[PDB]
């Protein structure tokens, strides 16, 4: 119920995720 | 008795340490380095409807701080993720799978806070590791307390960390330092040893 | 005339105002 | 004769002061902390039509610095609000109502400026307090001069400040340091004592 | 034997140098000061399709670092322009026409990089001046090597620079420090003497 | 061919250029 939630996922704050490995650095 | 030359060298070393993200430890939770906040569970952002953006007097947009900011280096006053209550969560996918050895948490210094107090700072908190997804049962890596009378930046070495490695960790805030409406998190860092 | 003006108000620079007390900090 | 250990401590203290927004004083005019520029009166932004944003060669937009930047910490060269003339105004609603005791003004250092001069820097200026709205008659809190040969960051304590408190203050720039087309303001800070 | 007072002064001077963009030299290639990247020739950005921006789960946009970032002061890990291969180019229109005397190149420090290595750092590189347009034949101003075991910030004085002045310069990267897919450039600065 | 190229010019990265002299500083 808590563990199942993700309020970040339901907001107007764009989410960032690294889908394909690290960026260059 | 120290020579001028030794003073120079001591100063040089301290500034080089200062310039290395203050504490000289790579941060596997730094967003630009490849880490992100993937969930906040049921953390309720504390929204005040106060920071209003407008043009020619037209109300456009209320700005508020994203959870993402806890992985961003800018920590001027107000540049923190605020949640309602003293109980909050942030799950972070690290930028590389590592064995975690320490985390760091900072807050704005008292000298820059009004009344010189920081009751919105986190107090007790814990760190959990997730061996794969974020839905399985977390493994506790450590429990710690952020000290309101210590330095603004505080590093926390795990005692007897295991050899397990993780790419997903969760910062859980249990209590704060007395603030009645919210808890502010300025920056959270995670340090450790990559696959070798 | 000077005091009555607000050129900032008439520009393409978005204005920010704290309408409901301080932000969290 | 100073010991190595004393040197370390002196360095530690200086770096902690450095890290506390350089001068160790809370800034009630810092935008992220809850302050904003609410008016510039008749200040005429000095627009050059020079910084052009484009895509695939298509002219999109001319960038220029907002008045807001004077309450923003980034002070790299060019990150300043420029107005036409040596006479300009900025009215700031502080983030809390305080008794003001000092303000701070900074400019880019000479070493980073071309020809090593800063004639676009403000010279004489004054601070006014507004007990409520910004239309009533300002009360003068102090007159000061920003010194082009001093440190880039300069703090200015009011002599004999009253006990009156304010949430609206106005920075008025009277003269500059000789630049014929404009005056650059890098950052303005306001310090003081909150309602106790 | 040094006095407490001398220590203070030495510390004061080192912090003032630290605050002057670390090295105390005006940077004619700083974007906010009026410089820009005008071309990258045939440099192929190294695109990974990894940093995905989204809302309500909707994929929106893949973020990647613009060439512009090499003229931007923020140099946290990952805040670098990455190109494919160890051969890359960036042409910069300086903010004023100058006689160039030195350039500076920096990279993230080893301590903040994973495995504590920086094989994506540039190694050998050269600087060319263009007397007018960028299509005429460049004049070589210097060849240098960025040292992976030196300080993260390294300054490179031209030996016997001519008296020629330029407003367009090109940074050419020839090799890197071993990284097989790309080369990261954190920040490039250009110093010199303006028309007098 | 290399010299004639400008991949920056053909990308989704907004380009910035100072068309009319330095900005104020
Ligand atoms: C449409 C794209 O907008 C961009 O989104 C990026 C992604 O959120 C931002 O980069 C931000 O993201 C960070 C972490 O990736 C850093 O690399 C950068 O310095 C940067 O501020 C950047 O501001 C913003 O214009
Ligand atoms: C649509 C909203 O866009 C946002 O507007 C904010 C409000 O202007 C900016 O925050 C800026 O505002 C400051 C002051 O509130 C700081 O809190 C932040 O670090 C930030 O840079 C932020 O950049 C920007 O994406
Ligand atoms: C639509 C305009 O958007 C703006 O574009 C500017 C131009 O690219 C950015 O300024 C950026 O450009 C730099 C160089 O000009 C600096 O002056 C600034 O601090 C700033 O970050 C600024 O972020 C951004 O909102
Ligand atoms: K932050
Ligand atoms: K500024
Ligand atoms: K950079």
């Amino acid at each position: 119920s808590c563990a199942l939630s993700n309020n970040f996922a339901r907001s107007f704050h764009p989410m960032l995720r690294y889908t394909n490995g690290p960026p260059p650095l | 008795g120290v020579t001028e030359e030794q003073v120079h060298h001591i100063v040089k070393q301290a500034l080089q340490r200062y310039s290395e993200d203050r504490i000289g430890l790579a941060d596997y939770a730094l967003e630009s380095g490849g880490a992100s906040v993937i969930s906040t569970r049921c953390s309720e952002t504390y929204e005040t409807k106060t920071a209003l953006l407008s043009l020619f007097g037209i109300p456009l947009w209320y700005h508020s701080q994203s959870p993402r900011v806890i992985l961003q280096p800018d920590v001027h006053p107000g540049n923190c993720w605020a949640f309602q209550g003293p109980q909050g969560f942030a799950v972070v996918r690290l930028s590389a799978r590592i064995r975690p050895t320490a985390v760091t948490l900072e807050h704005v210094p008292k000298a820059l806070s009004p009344n010189s107090t920081i009751s919105s700072a986190p107090k007790d908190f814990a760190i959990f590791g997730f061996d794969e997804d974020l839905q399985q049962e977390g493994t506790l890596l450590g429990k710690f307390t952020y000290d309101q009378d210590g330095e603004p930046i505080q590093t926390f070495h795990f005692q007897a960390p295991t050899m397990a490695t993780y790419q997903v960790v969760e910062l859980r805030i249990l209590t704060n330092w007395g603030h009645p409406e919210y808890t502010c998190i300025y920056r959270f860092r995670v340090h450790g040893e990559p696959a070798h």
